[PDB]
């Protein structure tokens, strides 16, 4: 339930605690611009197809 | 402490005219004048300057002249025409400072309590930043100096004002310049940077070759203060620093890879928009 | 800047300059309409101004906007530099959202009428060239200065 | 003595050259850190005592001889690597 | 009393009592320390608080001068059990006046902080900017000054 940043081990009986990285933001916004650039080439693709 | 000064570009030019007044002697005649500034803050301002007569010999550098009477009347004129302005210090034009240059300060500390000098350079053979300024303190040493009195380095920069940026940059039109060019100044800046690095190393080994062998005082100045410079010298390519270039440079590579991916599509719009406008203006003309 | 030279009124019929060259006749302008309304060429005559330069001040008037090697070898800070890249790309996504609509749109309007319905709030293709230039020159110099601080140092 | 290459020295050479026992070298080096002639750190899972900063001392002729050899080997590499920037870009930077 | 001030002068509470066993009871003025320790209910609070302040004293310089420290060495340099060591580091990290990390399947704990390549590359450039270029500017000017004193 994300109350806690941890992980457990059955073969060890051991609770392990790690921290949280705020890093994954540049790559997330990177690929969404590629989704927008997919459509503007499609908007140019029929533009050349409708007339050379 | 003062911790920087701000020099307007009206001076650095109102010095060089006075070097051009008496410059017919050619060989050597140092220009000394009076500096005018603002009792501003911890940070200090420099606005105006004027000259004063001064001569000095080659041997026995203790025979020198500052006309006090000329310094009283002409500053009395500038106090008369300008009440905002008062004295802050002095300047001299010598490329490297001389041995005489401390008694001149010891004269005019009775005018301003912190009288500050500015060394300028009429001939910066160094292509780097000229016109550096000093201030005198006492640093009485373990050796038993009764008064260890030597000037201290103070950083400095060229000031700016709205009227003088008009007149200066009008006169910059006699040569070409790229201030508007992005990354063309930048590549020169590491060229102008590392040229400064090589210049300071050729100077320091010339001092270090002399003090090694034959002749120089070997004193407990720089030779271990410069040993501390070697102590830093980061060990760049080692265990965990490799994971600083391969986790952070490739971050900045993706943003460049994003920026190219749009710039190519933008230039591809200009193809079809030109190729439609080319042949359809042709096929209706014919 | 401007400089003038008084002429007599007693010689208003007789010539005042012998005019043996072209240098003060058609050069640097024809006289302006708001200055000839009082002056030129009644009661005085204008005069030309140039700029003589000694070599000594010319050499130092050239170089007063440069710095030491400290400014040439900075690495700004990687937290804000990544934050600035995180900032600029984020609205650059939104510029691409608006860019899909307008380029696809293209009402057949004889594009000077496209060029009158764009003054307003309309801005595709203009910020899109702009932010790419900012993301380029920031990232290249931040990399390349970090390149030299390992090759040169140790 | 060692030129900052593996200056993370372990306890044994401290305990040998100072000829104090093993369980007292930590109280020994924390004294020198407290006075402030050194600015290192102490590990205990390996018991290696890393060194960062040494105070500057007096030296002599042959220390200057190696120091110019450090300086010349550093000076001529900066100039060579600065040529490689300008040689790469001649008429590109104006 | 100045011995407790800076860097522990490495101290011990048992050596403290052997040096201070008579400032409680003997002396010529004697009156604050009996108010500190001699009265029973006020002393017993101030006995254990003096215990609290000396163990708070040592953990601070341990965080200064240890990359890591084992579990056994901390218990013998505080002269108390490994259980009571865990209680002292617990109520000072929920105070978060000393950050720590008691990895106890091995006993090896650390006093350092997990770093970032945003932080590690920053500290590399920080030594590179402040103390490789500015001190390089410094040494050249004093080297200019030695010409003036010496030739001629």
């Amino acid at each position: 339930d994300k109350k806690f940043h941890g992980i457990l081990d059955q073969g060890e009986g051991v609770l392990i605690i790690f921290d949280e990285p705020p890093v994954d933001k540049t790559y997330e916004a990177a690929l969404e611009t590629i989704q927008n650039m997919s459509k503007v080439v499609d908007s140019l693709y029929n533009k050349a197809k409708k007339l050379t | 402490a003062v911790q920087k000064v701000v020099v307007h570009p009206l001076v650095l030019l109102s010095v060089v005219d006075h070097f051009n007044r008496i410059g017919k002697v050619g060989n050597q005649k140092r220009v000394v004048g009076v500096l005018l500034g603002s009792w501003q803050k911890k940070v200090l301002d420099v606005s105006n300057s004027f000259a004063v007569p001064f001569d000095e010999d080659d041997k026995d550098d203790s025979v020198w002249f500052l006309d006090h009477d000329y310094l009283e009347n002409m500053y009395g004129m500038f106090k008369k025409v300008n009440a905002r302005e008062r004295i802050v210090g002095w300047y001299h034009t010598g490329p490297k400072l001389h041995k005489n240059d401390i008694a001149i300060n010891e004269l005019m500390k009775r005018y301003c309590p912190n009288s500050v000098l500015v060394i300028i350079d009429v001939k910066p053979k160094d292509l780097g930043l000229p016109t550096e300024a000093y201030i005198s303190v006492e640093e009485v040493h373990d050796d038993g100096t009764p008064t260890s009195k030597t000037f201290e380095h103070v950083t400095s920069e060229i000031g700016a004002e709205e009227a003088e940026e008009v007149g200066v940059e009008h006169l910059l039109r006699d040569i070409k310049d790229t201030t508007v060019g992005t990354l063309s100044q930048r590549i020169t800046n590491q060229v102008h940077g590392l040229k400064g690095l090589n210049s300071k190393l050729l100077d320091i080994r010339s001092y270090l070759e002399k003090v090694a062998t034959g002749k120089l005082p070997i004193n407990h100045q720089i030779i271990y203060q410069l040993q501390d410079v070697f102590n830093l010298l980061p060990d760049v390519s080692l265990q965990e620093f490799v994971k600083a270039f391969y986790l952070k440079t490739n971050d900045q590579m993706v943003v460049v890879y994003l920026a190219s991916l749009i710039r190519s599509v933008v230039a591809l719009h200009n193809l079809i928009n030109n190729k439609i406008a080319n042949r359809d203006a042709e096929k209706k003309e014919g | 800047i401007d400089a003038f030279r008084l002429i007599n009124a007693n010689m208003m019929v007789l010539g005042h300059e012998p005019r043996q060259t072209t240098s003060n006749l058609g050069h640097l302008n024809k006289p302006s309409i708001q200055a000839l309304i009082h002056g030129l060429n009644r009661h005085y005559y204008s005069i030309t101004i140039n700029y003589r330069k000694n070599e000594l001040e010319q050499k130092m008037l050239l170089n007063l906007h440069k710095k030491s090697w400290m400014e040439g070898l900075t690495l700004q800070d990687y937290s804000e530099h990544c934050k600035h890249n995180e900032s600029v790309v984020k609205e650059m996504l939104e510029l691409a959202k608006n860019y899909n609509k307008a380029v696809e749109e293209e009402d057949k309007m004889t594009p000077e009428q496209l060029a009158i319905k764009n003054v307003g709030k309309q801005d595709p293709k203009r910020h899109l060239e702009e932010h790419v230039d900012v993301l380029m020159t920031s990232n290249i110099v931040q990399c390349l200065a970090a390149m030299l601080d390992t090759v040169v140092f140790k | 003595t060692r030129p900052a290459n593996h200056r993370q020295l372990t306890f044994e050479e401290i305990a040998k050259s100072a000829k104090i026992t093993v369980n007292e070298v930590e109280l020994l080096v924390m004294k020198a850190l407290s006075v402030g002639l050194v600015k290192g750190s102490i590990d205990e899972v390996d018991k290696r005592v890393h060194m960062t900063w040494v105070q500057p001392r007096v030296l002599d002729l042959q220390q200057i001889k190696g120091m110019k050899d450090r300086l010349e080997f550093w000076c001529t590499d900066v100039k060579s690597m600065e040529m490689l920037v300008e040689h790469q870009a001649h008429d590109i930077l104006t | 009393l100045l011995k407790l001030f800076t860097t522990m002068e490495l101290m011990r509470w048992s050596t403290l009592v052997e040096d201070y066993g008579m400032e409680l009871r003997k002396g010529s003025l004697e009156s604050p320390a009996t108010d500190v320790f001699g009265s029973t209910e006020e002393g017993e609070k101030r006995w254990k608080d003096l215990k609290n302040r000396v163990v708070e004293h040592n953990i601070r310089i341990m965080a200064k001068y240890y990359t890591r420290i084992t579990m056994k060495r901390m218990a013998q340099l505080l002269d108390l059990s490994v259980d009571e060591s865990e209680a002292f580091l617990s109520n000072l990290v929920v105070n978060k006046t000393i950050f720590a990390k008691v990895d106890r399947l091995a006993g090896i704990i650390n006093f350092q902080r997990p770093k970032d390549p945003n932080n590690l590359l920053n500290d590399w450039s920080q030594k590179l900017n402040s103390l490789m270029s500015l001190v390089n500017k410094t040494t050249h000017l004093i080297a200019k000054e030695e010409m003036i004193h010496n030739l001629q």
